[PDB]
RNA sequence: CCACCCGAGAUUGAGCUAACAGGUCUGUGAUGCCCUGUCCGGGGCUGCACGCGCGCUACACUGACUGGCUCAGCGUGUCCUACGCCGGCAGGCGCGGGUAACCCGUUGAACCCCAUUCGUGAUGGGGAUCGGGGAUUGCAAUUAUUCCCC
């Protein structure tokens, strides 16, 4: 395929996987 | 007189601040005065943007000479300004935790159970993926915090390892080269120092380990 | 379990994700019949009409496209939909079904499985 | 590179330093030829009958106007810009990000696609040439710097 097209394919194929796995306030205190 | 020396640290003139910054370090490292000066440090952060940079520089090399309760209070206070998205205060506070762990404090200064609360708290930042300025410093302290936690209690040390190696493998995908070099340099120094001498006490591990050997299953 | 493929045109790159389902096809979150150039609607529906509505009933495909243009994306969408099914029928259905899909899908139009190796030519001094 | 086994021999003697088509630095020939400017203001730098060449916009219905929908890549920069408020537009005021696969930027590009009006009419095609006003950069806009409205 080549360097430029494959870079966009791999980046796009990764981002479709993440929105399958996807389907608060930070802990300011450390001792409960 | 100690409070007279200390109250000039917030001074706007840099020369007056620079000597007072160096003066406080030499007095404490050379302690009953440690408790009061930390109480000054916490209240000054709560009062306030430019002065906080000088105070985090004060807290940079003054965390190691603190007792447990004040480290626990400081660990909150350094973590409060993390909620602010300002970058220079974030980097100094990130580097402040570095000087805490790089000194490798004793059991009276830093307890073993305190470090577990710190590392579990720091997991909530992971800045985005690819900014390279704090992310090198972020995984520098997670190296330094874990290597210190292992030295105190080793079998708990393997307990917290798999989650860090979850992000460390994941953060290899950042497009910056210096992320890649710093990441594996962190990971190799954990393995050469926290796992290699303590491997013999673990013994042989199967696929159905239960104790700390199960951590080694999660490493690989 | 699922299968993750790609199909391409000049710059319009597609990725397709196919798994068990009831037969819904989505592109960028939109159905296959709402993709904007409605003149070339049949190019999107060729791998569905050639194979039949029954053959796609055991699979749900979700396609993402980025780059290229309006008709370059349609040629990449129809490639990765058909290429996702021939990969899914290979790994989880017997090869006899995969051979007969790959047979009738090449004799119609060779660009549904093998890509077009045409790209813009550069200029030199 | 150093030490060593075997091996006659893991190096002993005869010849070669040299140079400046880059030049420089002011030393010499009563050396060969041949002669005895600085600052400041204003103007125009293609003003246009014509000959010869690039280009842009068009002559419309495979089209123009109005609305809606929907897709790039090479690059870019401390000058690219995000966001909020004001004006109808050019344009103002404030506050942030980015020395940069980090912000601009999921680079929301134009033809294209779908609806509306127009109906062969130098016409809602075409926009020159003009009149009046507004805004911006500049020491300065006159012979229209540039942009916007009628």
């Amino acid at each position: 395929v080549g360097p430029r097209l494959s870079r966009r394919i791999l980046q796009q194929a990764r981002q479709q996987q993440e929105e399958l796995e996807a389907e608060r306030e930070r802990t300011t205190r450390l001792g409960p | 007189v100690y409070h007279g020396l200390l109250s000039f640290t917030v001074h706007p003139k840099p020369k007056i601040r620079k000597a007072a910054q160096h003066g406080v370090c030499s007095v404490l490292k050379g302690h009953p005065a440690a408790i009061s000066t930390a109480k000054f440090c916490i209240q000054e952060i709560e009062k306030s943007a430019t002065t906080t940079l000088h105070m985090l520089t004060l807290l940079k090399d003054l965390l190691p000479c603190f007792p447990e309760g004040l480290v626990k209070s400081c660990s909150e206070t350094l973590l409060r300004v993390m909620t602010l998205s300002h970058v220079l205060v974030t980097a100094c506070a990130m580097q402040a935790f570095h000087s805490l762990f790089h000194a490798r404090p004793g059991l009276s200064t830093l307890s073993a159970e305190l470090n577990a609360q710190i590392i579990t708290a720091l997991y909530d930042y992971v800045p985005s993926e690819n900014d390279l300025q704090p992310l090198l410093a972020w995984l520098k302290v997670m190296e330094k915090a874990h290597i210190n936690l292992v030295r105190l209690q080793w079998d708990l040390g393997l307990g917290h390892l798999p989650r860090f190696f979850g992000t460390a493998v994941t953060c290899l995908l950042s497009p910056h080269s210096q992320v890649l070099t710093a990441a594996t340099q962190s990971l190799k120094e954990i393995l050469k120092e926290c796992v290699a001498p303590h491997m013999a006490d673990i013994g042989s591990v199967t696929s159905s380990a239960s104790g700390p050997a199960q951590s080694v299953a999660k490493m690989f | 379990q699922s299968v993750q493929v790609f199909g391409r045109k000049k710059t319009a790159t597609a990725v397709a994700h196919c798994k068990r389902g009831n037969g819904l096809i989505k592109v960028n979150g939109r159905p296959l019949e709402m993709i904007e150039p409605r003149t070339l609607q049949y190019k999107l529906l060729e791998p569905v009409l050639l194979l039949g509505k029954e053959r796609f009933a055991g699979v749900d495909i979700r396609v993402r496209v980025k780059g290229g243009g309006h008709v370059a994306q349609i040629y990449a969408i129809r490639q990765s939909i058909s290429k996702a099914l021939v990969a899914y029928y290979q790994k989880y259905v017997d090869e006899a079904s995969k051979k007969e899909i790959k047979d009738i899908l090449i004799q119609y139009d060779r660009t549904l499985l093998v890509a077009d190796p045409r790209r813009c030519e550069s200029k030199k001094f």
